[PDB]
RNA sequence: CCCCGAAACCCCCGGGCUACACGCGCGCUACAAUGGGCGGGACAAUGGGAUCCGACCCCGAAAGGGGAAGGGAAUCCCCUAAACCCGCCCCCAGUUCGGAUCGCGGGCUGCAACUCGCCCGCGUGAAGCUGGAAUCCCUAGUACCCGCGUGUCAUCAUCGCGCGG
RNA sequence: UGGAUUCAACGCCGGGAACCUCACCGGGGGCGACGGCAGGAUGAAGGCCAGGCUGAAGGUCUUGCCGGACACGCCGAGAGGAGGUGCAUGGCCGCCGUCAGCUCGUACCGUGAGGCGUCCACUUAAGUGUGGUAACGAGCGAGACCCGCGCCCCCAGUUGCCAGU
């Protein structure tokens, strides 16, 4: 057994693969708009310990 | 760095230490934290219920804590110290984390959340309601509210006086969401006396 | 495993080493043979006789 | 005689305000010129998710908001009266920056 | 819970999700004069900005390119909006309406632009001349009309959330 | 690739997918923690020089290569799974519906299930109120509450404004 292991976790620098939530890990619908990097379900589920609040 | 981002980093990062502790010391009735840098390094102060289980041996616990905090988390020289809730029966996270502790156990469900009731009445709130939703009584789900006392709902008094807290109980066959909420002795506007 | 690799062979009070040398390397390389080449345990890069 | 900015930000009116009555009362127990607290814009960071995970059924959002008070205070820089305000506790949920202008 | 479990786990290349005889939903552009073009003249707000906004200068027909002040945000920039008005051409017609399609060339992003991106210039010049049955939204700074911002965003907005006129 | 199919699917899954995203397809390569089993490091678990294959690959390989070091070649037992099950669940969301409903204590009525209150008439956005009434009171909800806009006063005057001098 003399190889060389492939898997090759490739360095993305800009994607929807380049981008991934702190929380869960996903990687599409990702808030982004003041250095945050969060799902929309998991920034819907925190706001408010952010002290985001919903006075609107 | 803007402000609007220092505030948000904090924000984050102190949600996903509560997160973590959340995990780590659910048996010790983790409420939750408070962090402050002062200029030696900064300091944590962890308000618990048992923080016996949170040092566990001597120390071990917030030794591998602290540990932990240094590295995972972007944290100048952590300081954890430890404290008390001062009513955790009028706490609510704490509640319901206990009462999923002993849904595990084994406890029935009516019996542990009329006995955390009777104790929360008891410790002086004036409502508590308690929700258990999921496979209880069988394979289909079902939710049940138990409720004592007087408890709003909707408006901002509610968003705001009213403590709520969530838990979920892992059995042998899913999960039990426990709901919790507690009012407690302290007044809304249409009291006019 | 190939697991077997005495290369030395014992001229009697010292050994004489079966392996060539790299020259652009350092001491104890060890080398091969490919039909008109060298090669380098250590790091490999290219060489050749001439 | 050269001044001092204080920029101040925070998320409560409160908190802000105690900041600058320590610094009224500290600069009227000395005798150094205060720039009153001017009230800046203050910031409303809005982030409008949408409410529902399925994405079935009607669409719904959720408009969060983050409110950032900022205030700044110019005073006449003094070894004492920076010193002191140095020591001021400016509490956790605060920022401040001191500035001089010179 | 069941299953995969060295494959139904992980990573890489390439393709696909972008295929099209067709039916449907929501919309954009129009079928022109209650207008089209050309040249001139005006008037916003909301929001956002670090490898990010970029004034200002120079180059270029354009898209765009080089350098770059200031700006971590009531300081700088995005940002002198469009509908509107004035003058001149067109004078009721598949047209100086309409811009599908396609050819040639020139660029930006990106590791990569064929499949399969966006932009510019010359050229082409498709149906469509107001729409049955039936159906939708709306009660005041509302509806209609006009454009702008932002989210998504390496580059891509006929979209979402919002802004004003 | 899938999910969703009247209201409440069909510019929805923030779904504007070049790679990633991805779950589809063609091909290629890695993965057994813990134990034990075949063994054992003897110089290798692992990486690896030039090439042939290969789309390209120390992936592999005849040919050779050593920096100093254990075990899928075999079992269980797993890690991970965007694999199935949303009629196994939680949490969140939508709809009924920002609708005006849901109930309680005591009393009374009824063998009882239950009823009354909570009905009637006006009124209100509203079980909102007025009055009548075997009902009297109360609670959740509605309202109160919170946010913003619009007029005035006070304070404050920078990075904002510039009338007056
Ligand atoms: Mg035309
Ligand atoms: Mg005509
Ligand atoms: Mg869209
Ligand atoms: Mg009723
Ligand atoms: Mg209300
Ligand atoms: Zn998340």
């Amino acid at each position: 057994m003399a190889k060389a292991d492939y898997n090759k976790r490739k360095p993305r620098k800009f994607g929807k693969g380049a981008r991934r939530c702190v929380r869960c890990g996903q990687y599409g619908p990702v808030i982004r708009v003041h250095g945050l990097m969060l799902c929309r379900h998991c920034f819907r589920e925190i706001a408010p310990k952010l002290g985001f609040k919903k006075y609107e | 760095m803007a402000i609007e981002r220092y505030f948000i980093e904090e924000g984050v990062r102190e949600m996903l230490i509560d997160e973590y502790l959340e995990k780590e010391l659910r048996r010790a009735g983790y409420s939750g934290i408070d962090i402050k840098k002062t200029p030696l390094g900064t300091k944590v102060v962890i308000f618990a219920a048992s923080p016996g289980y949170v040092i566990g041996r001597g120390g071990r616990r917030i030794r591998e804590l602290t540990r932990i905090l240094e590295r995972q988390f972007g944290l100048e020289n952590p300081q954890i110290e430890v404290e008390e809730i001062k009513n955790p029966y009028l706490n609510a996270k704490v509640q319901a984390i206990r009462l999923a502790r002993a849904l595990e156990r084994g406890i029935h469900f009516r019996r542990a959340a009329y006995s955390a009731i009777r104790a929360i009445m008891r410790n002086g709130a004036r409502g508590v309601e308690i929700r258990l939703s999921g496979k209880l009584t069988g394979e289909r789900a079902k939710s049940v509210r138990f409720y004592q006392g007087y408890l709003a709902k909707v408006g901002n008094p509610a968003e705001t006086l009213v403590s709520r807290g969530y838990a979920q109980a892992k059995l042998k066959l899913g999960v039990i969401g426990v709901k919790v909420s507690i009012m407690p002795p302290d007044a809304k506007l249409p009291d006019e006396i | 495993m190939g697991q077997k690799w005495k290369l030395y062979e014992v001229k009697g009070g010292k050994v004489r080493r079966k392996n060539k040398f790299c020259p652009r390397c350092g001491p104890g390389v060890f080398m091969a043979e490919h039909k008109d080449r060298w090669s380098c345990g250590r790091c490999g890069y290219t060489e050749w006789k001439r | 005689m050269q001044k001092a900015r204080i920029k101040l930000a925070s998320t409560d009116i409160k908190a802000l305000n105690e900041v600058t009555d320590q610094i009224r009362q500290i600069a009227e127990r000395t005798g150094v010129r205060m720039s009153g607290p001017i009230p800046l814009p203050t910031k409303r960071i809005r982030i409008t998710t949408r409410k529902s995970p399925d994405g079935e059924g009607t669409a719904t959002f959720d408009k969060f908001e983050l409110r950032v008070h900022k205030r700044l205070v110019d005073i006449e820089a003094d070894e004492r009266a920076m010193r002191q305000i140095m020591r001021i506790r400016v509490p956790e949920d605060v920022t401040i920056e001191i500035e001089l202008i010179s």
